[PDB]
């Protein structure tokens, strides 16, 4: 309101906190102009020219752009580069790096009961690796020498039974992680247990 | 209008309505490591250089870089910069074919695109060429532009 | 995009924990790793029989890793080991390990 | 036959053998036809369903 | 044994791998035929971001310091055993000889360039038979001169040998032998504008005895008696040229040169006068 | 302490206005407390009044 | 020995006891008074005649510019230069040889000190986020940027009545950081 | 109601 | 069901005598050895 | 020569500050102005400057900040840190 | 604020804004609004910041607890939780409020 | 259990080494690689190894015997764990501590 | 800047009652609201341009080149 | 007064726009008159430079301070440059300003725990 009296009289209107200036002022000053005192002014539609049933408050007002853009923000990968330590998508707009399925994410996916989706996002969305591991020993020590398809397994005398698993790579640097830290995480595709 | 949403009128914007200026500033510097080793500002070539971006280097002078004026995009190579190799400390797919020298230019950003405003080349502290680059960009107010 | 193999494939299911046996370490390793020095005298290649040599894994793509052969896409790594000429403590047992310290005999191990 | 830049298009082929041809380049190889058991990796058309997600 | 990796296209060919490398979609592809060569392509730029080989080479260590929560007598316990296990190499020596010559260049306001060069010139020599000694104080003025003239910079003899006393001939022998090691292992102009620098002078006064450098250097006559003694005579013909006044005892005690010299080149300058005038 | 903190406090506050000492000590005189601070160390925040 | 921790208590009780009002000898007296005084004020704020002594006064809060840091930064690095040069005269005269004017004093202390102390965060982890980087994205985001104080880690982030006229009640970012930060 | 920003007339006009 | 009320119980303590909300369903959630206002209601 | 005077937080705790001057000053109405307190206080050491002056830079530029809450002159003077426009003439 | 007076308990000095938005607040009234946006502000900020950790444990807390095909609410080691789902097995998606008409009405009504 | 764990298997006599594809390292401009620091920590448990074989081949001191064994049991414990609660904290040369690999199973963001 | 050509909304161009406007201030020393009646504009969708108007140029072309 | 030492040698004074156009770090040199006496006891018988301290802008070392208006505008430097910044590597840091308790004042706390210790008369005393 006071914008619009400052842009008809000429004069920038005085917008300190604590002063003396009221509403019913600047009321009577947009009155003495012609314009309606309480700032709505009627309006006709675009579309059909025909007059609003409701007057619209219609003035200037002073605005600013942030520095927050769209053209800052869009971004899509489809297959992109992975890391070198996890092999997984890398982390950055820049970088050409993909969103993150966190947690709650997961979660929500357990939520609404789809498995497949979910492993099917945390493969091969993601990272898919493909190991061989040992029937008595269920580490991954099994030497894969396909090229003329040969498998051995080092320390447990094995070169018949040999199975194959797909697990994801952080999984796998979870093992040899272990591995180098005197923990044995055995895997078995049969239940010993019954 | 709804959810504190807004509608700007178009022909506001085409007479240039919260159109502003962006100014991206692209520093380089060339570095000797043990003195055998440099590193030189120049235009690689595309015969005897390995380990180069597919982007185009046409844009370059002799000297490696952009002349201001010259209206560049994403993917651009604004200043060429390329290390000395040695044969046999990698000789890696064709390591041993091209010899020379190996790539290790500052391109645009992917998504960038502009008019290249100023370029200015400098020694620094220690007497090391180094080269700052400004490119300007007007960002006229899109819809998903925040006010 | 991995290469086919022949193996039978399978799901994983049940996952044992365990401890580590000197044995079974001595068993999985392929080297011992004795120079504390990382690539080769020569800054090129690896040191062989170090911190990082061929009887690993390797990385750079264009590396084969001896001893898988095949690329690092697909290599799952190697293990070497370190024979130590004293015995040394575990951290996250070190507390264990004096439990059972305080459940055992000292001499007759009773 | 549209090819990767206008939208109506694809991407990438997959032939039945497990390997993928990129349609980059592929143009000036000429002709490419599919068959049966082939997998054309298209862009998002229409009425393709997608998980819609705000964090947190 | 072999272990090179070749990528080539089973389709083409027809020729040594002229490939293209696709790093925003992750793959490497053949030019030709438009068919992949390969997927998932790693980044050397991204495993670098967490993160000397040129002079500590391969080896590797770690120090103890002391922790958050920690007794200073397993400090100290951990610092011992280090100093037993020290005698294990004669690596000692390089980083206590870059610590005084690292002091040292840092005392002559040297820049990086002329110390990393001077570290890589004592690293070259480092402990060899032809050095045969020298007390460590000849190889270090030595090595920091090498460093000097091998990064386009000048520091006269008298400069060092005011840094360090080396006795001059020992410095110049062991400077000499150095040499060869250099050769082994197979320019007057830049002092006039530090001088010009010691006395204050306009930059039309810096290029006019840069000018006289090289006239005086192309006359012959003398050649140079060393070319310090010309450098000053140059300066002080360029100074006396102009009105800023200096005279020969200030410019003799500054610049550490006999009067006597200034004025027996000035006398010769001074005939020479005719051919050194730039404009 | 002192026998006359009337006085002594308008001398000094007749001094601390004309200028002699400078206007960034704080003199403080608490009278249920029987006491008179004077700051006059760096890093405290005033406003003019 | 006992002779020499009566003397040496004395001492402690001459120069450490009290550092403030002076550490000379013979102000027992007066800080016997002053001792009384804090006795006063601990019995008397146990009478439940004084309440408890309020720490969110603003004007028992000093602040810290450019003045006290470099005050601080600049007096332990000329400790450790006078230190270095005094090392540096004692390998001199014990190893027997000459001296020199340029390897006594050193100046990449006070340059590395100050370059360093300016050009990171850390102020020397004690001290951490002092130097930020200018924000130019307007002529009052330098403004409101240059005034910023900072409270490093009673509720230390609710609006407290002393700051009327010297804290802005509005100017303060939201999250981790609400009501530490400050505005002149 | 409004900023008085011609104090400079004002002022001549005074002084 | 598990993760429907965990949800269906986790939502409603966004929107938030004795003591009551957060704090309140800390201590119900941790079960902790004291409550900051222990009442009782004497029938 | 005596015509204003610094006050930090401590002195504050024994002055008596007014607000405007020549509306608590002197001893003694439109529906539309804003309801003041009363001068029964006689006692006034001091006096305020303008309140307005007790806002930092970034609430300063909100026009009558009065009429509006609190929390959006925070986000205003939030939202003042990150906006175009032209910072220096270099 | 040390522009009133001592040990004064007028509603006025405590606290009150009799002023409205329309007619602009007074300096007294405008800092204790800020006091009260701001403790808004960081009792806000707070309130997520423990409802996070809540959520977490919530959900990590009821996790592998599912109902099998014998509408036995169970969790993946067989503990039995629930022998029925919500103690009725109904879905919590077709459940209306209803009205008992038994227990409703007077006894005249009821026997009427 | 004997076939799985054994009290004179929890005392650490021979270490496994993991493969680069744990531990990547990097040659960046072919003039500076970096090295893990798991590796720098192989480094140190073969120089503490080989030093304490040494000293007890050739004469036995007695207190440079503890203090190389200590020094081992420093390293390997700093390799499992290097934020050990009273003992010191192992530093790398660039200014941060040493990354082990429980710090890599512990805190959030990490492999879990 | 430097006199923004037409106006952000009726259209009509303004650019030319730029030199006129400071020469009816500065001349007749004149107010903002009668120059603007005397420029010809009615709107004030045109005023806020010439009355909200800060022109930097001047203080831009104080640098040399 | 504000200067720099060049890779060749020279040494010229220091403006804030080609100190941040060159990346360099805005200082001055420091110099102090060291005195030395040998005493052989109480029997009696320089102007070294100690390194470069960073100055801010607009600050009575700095060259800005004393510039006027159209010397600013030769200086490529903005009239409305506020400034009161540091500029190291051609960056412009700011020290925000720290916030500490004071000290050498009585100061007396409760304590509602079922510590031995009723109330606590703490005085933090230091020198000035
Ligand atoms: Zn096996
Ligand atoms: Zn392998
Ligand atoms: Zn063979
Ligand atoms: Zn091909
Ligand atoms: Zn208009």
């Amino acid at each position: 309101l006071l914008s619009k009296v400052a842009a008809l009289s000429g004069n920038e209107g005085d917008a300190s906190p604590f002063t003396d200036i009221t509403v019913e002022g600047i009321s009577k000053l947009l009155r003495e102009h012609g314009y309606q005192s309480r700032g709505f002014e009627v309006m006709y539609n675009g579309h059909t020219g025909k007059k609003l049933m409701a007057q619209i408050f219609f003035g200037p007002t002073y605005y600013q752009r942030l520095r927050h853009m769209v053209d800052d923000k869009i971004h899509a990968r489809a297959r992109g580069p992975m890391q070198v330590l996890t092999r997984q998508p890398v982390e950055g707009r820049s970088r050409d790096g993909g969103l993150r399925f966190g947690e709650m994410e997961r979660d929500c996916m357990i939520a609404h009961g789809a498995a497949s989706f979910l492993k099917e996002r945390l493969m091969e969305a993601s990272d898919a690796f493909r190991v061989h591991i040992c029937g008595i020993c269920g580490l991954m020590t099994v030497i894969a020498k396909l090229n003329h398809n040969q498998f051995e397994c080092k320390g447990c005398d094995n070169k018949i039974d040999i199975y194959q698993i797909h697990i994801p790579y952080a999984a796998k640097l979870l093992f040899q992680e272990l591995m180098a830290m005197n923990i044995t995480p055995r895997l078995y595709t049969d239940r010993s247990r019954d | 209008n709804q959810e504190d949403s807004m509608i700007m009128n178009q022909s506001s914007i085409d007479r240039g309505l919260f159109r502003s200026l962006f100014f991206r500033s692209y520093m380089d510097q060339e570095k000797k490591y043990g003195m055998s080793i440099t590193e030189t500002f120049e235009k690689p070539q595309r015969t005897n250089t390995l380990r180069m971006k597919h982007g185009t280097y046409d844009k370059l002078d002799d000297d490696g870089l952009i002349a201001p004026g010259v209206r560049v995009s994403g993917e651009d190579v604004i200043i060429g910069k390329t290390t000395p190799i040695s044969p046999d400390e990698e000789e890696l797919g064709q390591r041993t074919a091209y010899h020379s020298k190996r790539d290790a230019s500052t391109p645009l950003r992917s998504t960038e695109n502009g008019i290249v405003d100023q370029v200015l080349v400098t020694t620094n502290q220690d007497g090391l060429k180094f080269v700052k680059v400004r490119v300007r960009t007007t960002k006229i107010p899109q819809i998903g532009d925040k006010f | 995009g991995q290469q086919y193999s022949s193996a039978p494939l399978r799901t994983v299911k049940e996952v044992q924990f365990g401890l580590f046996s000197p044995e079974e370490v001595r068993a999985i390793s392929v080297a011992k790793i004795r120079f504390p020095e990382t690539m080769d005298e020569t800054q090129t290649r690896a040191k062989i029989g170090g911190l990082n040599d061929p009887r690993l894994g390797s990385i750079d793509r264009n590396l084969k890793c001896q001893t898988c052969q095949e690329g690092m896409n697909e290599c799952p790594g190697h293990f070497g080991h370190i024979d130590l000429a004293k015995p040394v403590f575990h951290v996250g047992f070190i507390a264990k390990i004096k439990k059972v310290c305080e459940c055992v005999c000292m001499h007759c191990g009773k | 036959r549209n090819g990767p830049n206008e939208h109506p298009g694809a991407k990438y082929v997959i032939r039945d053998s497990g390997d993928r041809i990129d349609l980059r380049y592929s143009k000036r190889a000429g002709d490419i036809q599919l068959q049966y058991g082939w997998k054309v990796e298209r862009h998002i058309m229409d009425n393709d369903p997608v998980l819609f997600n705000r964090q947190p | 044994p072999n272990l090179n990796i070749v990528l080539t296209c089973p389709e083409c060919k027809v020729y040594p791998p002229k490939i293209v490398e696709r790093f925003s979609e992750g793959d490497v592809v053949c030019a030709l035929c438009g068919l992949v060569l390969s997927d998932k392509l790693v980044d050397t730029r991204s495993e670098w971001r967490t993160f000397n080989p040129l002079l500590d080479g391969n080896n590797l260590s770690t120090r103890i310091g002391k922790g958050e929560t920690t007794d200073m007598r397993f400090t100290k316990e951990l610092n011992k055993a280090q100093g037993k296990n020290v005698m294990d190499k004669k690596d000692n020596e390089v980083q206590a000889a870059f610590a005084k010559i690292t002091m040292l260049c840092d005392a002559a306001e040297l820049p990086k360039i002329v110390k990393d060069c001077a570290k890589e010139a004592y690293k070259l020599c480092h402990d060899e038979k032809t050095l045969k000694g020298k007390s460590m104080e000849s190889i270090m003025a030595a090595s920091i001169l090498i460093g000097c003239r091998r990064a386009e910079v000048a520091r006269t003899f008298k400069e060092i040998q005011s840094l360090i006393h080396v006795k001059t001939k020992e410095f110049g022998k062991t400077l000499n032998i150095m040499k060869n090691i250099l050769r082994g292992k197979s320019q007057n102009l830049t002092y006039i504008p530090r001088f010009c620098s010691h006395l204050g002078l306009p930059m039309q006064v810096t290029t006019s005895a840069e000018y006289t450098a090289k006239k005086c250097k192309e006359i012959k006559e003398i050649a140079g008696k060393s070319p310090i003694t010309i450098a000053v005579v140059s300066i002080y013909l360029n100074i006396l040229l102009f009105q800023i006044p200096i005279t020969a005892a200030k410019v003799g005690q500054t610049l550490q040169v006999t009067e006597g010299t200034i004025k027996s080149g000035y006398k010769i300058l001074y005939e020479h006068r005719d051919k050194l005038v730039d404009p | 302490v002192h026998r006359n903190p009337a006085r002594l406090m308008e001398t000094l506050r007749t001094l601390r206005r004309k200028g002699d000492i400078n206007p960034e000590v704080s003199m403080i005189r608490d009278i249920r407390e029987k006491e008179l601070k004077i700051f006059t160390d760096a890093g405290r925040v005033y406003r003019p009044l | 020995k006992k002779e020499k921790r009566i003397q040496y208590a004395k001492d402690i009780l001459q120069k450490e006891f009290l550092p403030h009002i002076t550490q000379l000898e013979g102000f027992e007296s007066r800080k016997a008074f002053f001792l009384g005084y804090m006795i006063n004020r601990l019995l008397l704020c146990a009478l439940d005649r004084k309440d408890q002594d309020d720490r969110d006064h603003f004007g028992k809060k000093r602040l810290d510019l450019a003045g006290p840091l470099l005050a601080q930064l600049f007096k332990t690095l000329f400790k450790k230069l006078t230190k270095d040069i005094f090392r540096y005269m004692q390998r001199t005269v014990e190893e027997a040889h000459d001296f020199n004017m340029k390897l006594a004093i050193n100046a990449k202390t006070i340059t590395s000190g100050l370059k360093y102390a300016l050009a990171t965060g850390n102020w020397g982890s004690s001290r951490a986020g002092v130097s930020q980087v200018l924000n130019r994205y307007t002529y009052s985001s330098t403004l409101s940027h240059l005034r910023r104080t900072n409270t490093p880690i009673a509720k230390p982030r609710q609006l407290h009545n002393t700051h009327w006229g010297l804290v802005c009640p509005a100017e303060t970012p939201e999250g981790q950081a609400c009501g530490l930060v400050k505005n002149l | 109601f409004i900023k008085r920003d011609r104090m400079r007339r004002n002022f001549l006009r005074m002084r | 069901v598990g993760v429907l009320a965990a949800q269906s119980i986790g939502e409603p303590a966004t929107q938030m005598k004795v003591t009551s909300g957060v704090p309140r369903l800390k201590e119900i959630l941790n079960v902790a050895k004291n409550m900051k206002t222990p009442s009782l209601t004497v029938y | 020569e005596g015509l204003v005077e610094y006050i930090d937080a401590e002195e504050e705790e024994s002055i008596l500050i007014a607000m405007q001057p020549e509306d608590l000053e002197p001893a003694e109405v439109d529906p539309a102005k804003r309801i003041r307190v009363s001068h029964h206080a006689t006692t006034f050491t001091h006096c305020e400057i303008h309140p307005s002056m007790i806002l930092g830079v970034a609430a300063s530029i909100i026009p009558f900040p009065d009429h509006n809450q609190s929390p959006r002159n925070t986000y205003q003077s939030a939202m003042g840190k990150q906006a175009m426009g032209v910072f220096l003439t270099n | 604020l040390p522009h009133f007076s001592k040990d004064d308990y007028s509603p006025e000095s405590k606290g009150f804004v009799e002023n409205s938005y329309l007619r602009g607040l007074t300096p007294q009234e405008f800092f204790f609004h800020a006091m009260g946006g701001r403790e808004g502000l960081i009792d806000t900020a707070v309130k997520t910041a423990e409802t996070g950790y809540i959520q977490r444990r919530l959900v990590k807390a009821l996790e592998d607890i599912m109902v099998h095909y014998d509408n036995t609410t169970r969790n993946s080691l067989g503990n039995v939780i629930q022998f029925i789902y919500g103690e009725d097995g109904m879905d919590a998606a077709h459940i209306e409020k209803q009205s008992l008409d038994t227990i409703g009405g007077s006894d005249a009504a009821f026997e009427k | 259990n004997e076939v799985f764990s054994r009290p004179e298997w929890m005392i650490l006599t021979c270490l496994p080494v993991p493969p680069p594809p744990v531990r990547p390292s990097i040659s960046f401009n072919e003039s500076q690689r970096g090295e893990d620091d798991l590796t720098f920590k192989l480094a140190d448990i073969l120089k503490a190894n080989i030093s304490l074989e040494t000293l007890e081949h050739n004469g036995a001191p007695h207190h440079a015997i503890e203090e190389a064994e200590s020094l081992l049991q420093f390293h390997v414990a700093t390799y499992m764990d290097n934020d050990i609660a009273g003992q010191p904290q192992a530093l790398q040369k660039s200014g941060r501590p040493v990354k082990s690999i429980r710090a890599r199973l512990k805190g959030k963001e990490g492999r879990i | 800047m430097i006199v923004p050509v037409r106006c952000f909304s009726c259209g009509k161009v303004v650019g030319d009652k730029w030199e006129s406007y400071l020469n009816l201030l500065q001349e007749d020393e004149l107010d903002e609201g009668t120059a603007l009646s005397r420029l010809g504009l009615k709107r004030y969708c045109c005023r806020r341009m010439i009355l909200t108007h800060v022109d930097l140029i001047e203080k831009f072309l104080r640098y040399n080149p | 007064k504000p200067m720099v030492n060049e890779s060749d040698g020279v040494t010229h004074a220091l403006y804030p726009q080609e100190a941040r156009l060159r990346n360099l770090t805005y200082s001055s040199g420091l110099f102090v008159d060291v005195k030395k006496r040998t005493y052989e006891l109480k029997y009696e018988l320089g102007k070294v430079f100690i390194g470069r301290l960073p100055i801010m802008l607009r600050s009575k070392n700095c060259y800005l301070s004393e510039a006027t208006e159209s010397d600013l505008y030769k200086l490529k430097e903005c009239p409305f440059d506020m400034g009161g910044y540091f500029i190291i590597n051609g960056s412009e840091k700011v020290l925000i300003a720290q916030e500490r308790s004071a000290g050498n004042i009585v100061q007396v706390f409760k304590k509602a725990a079922p510590s031995p210790i009723s109330h606590v008369a703490e005085i933090r005393s230091a020198l000035e």
